[PDB]
């Protein structure tokens, strides 16, 4: 029983991605579209193409959002990539802290090395869906 | 461990 | 502008593994494991294998489980495969509904052809997480 | 369209 040499663990790269994807969507919301692909996914219900999802962030408009992580959870999945599951509470704009659900597909980057870029990026809210 | 094109 | 001929659908792929998976679990949760290949991940909160996953499922004993599918969406991922996430209400056993969220990446079966199967499952509880 | 070892 060894520690695996050839690849990250999937967990830590779920984690330290969450912790970076909403830090940067705090600061600046403007550069959050350097984490996607031109082959990307991008929902937050409430769209295929990086320019488009960088055009769909700014419609959102998020001033100073405030995210607080109640659950992370990341596997290992096709083509050596990480599929994240992240619950947890998020608040922009002064608006008070809404339940959410947002799941991405990490996906590695071509080369070269360890670099990973989101491929699939799902967001919905809690009191949208149920009530 | 990099993600997009940000070197940090 | 026309239909995509050499890939089905990932939207009816996602809806319709949906409505077969929940059935199978109400009728027999025995034969839940014939979804999964020998190197997926079953996670339900609250394991690498298909055995291990199916002495997880009656582990977890489902008897006569009942699911009201709120909201789901399949966006296409790595190699073809199909990634679905899934909100709704579970009550097992007589007990009441308790609100899930469970993702998915449906992956294709080597050959031959159509054919997919289970390499990550991941269920959590919302009242185990928030409150 | 089938999933898994099922032919339905």
């Amino acid at each position: 029983s060894h520690m695996v040499m050839e690849k990250p663990s999937p967990l830590l790269v779920g984690r330290e991605f969450v912790r970076q994807y909403y830090t940067l969507l705090n600061k600046a919301p403007e550069y959050l579209h350097r984490f996607y692909g031109r082959n990307s996914s991008y929902v937050h219900g409430g769209v295929y193409g990086q320019n488009d999802i960088h055009h769909k962030v700014l419609s959102l408009n998020f001033s100073e959002c405030h995210t607080k992580i109640r659950h992370v959870d990341a596997h290992a999945t096709l083509s050596d990539g990480v599929v994240v599951q992240v619950m947890g509470l998020l608040s922009n704009s002064g608006q008070p802290e809404r339940k959410f659900m947002q799941t991405f597909v990490l996906a590695p980057e071509g080369s070269v090395p360890n670099k990973f870029y989101v491929h699939n990026d799902m967001f919905r809210y809690e009191d949208e869906v149920f009530g | 461990l990099t993600f997009g094109d940000f070197d940090e």
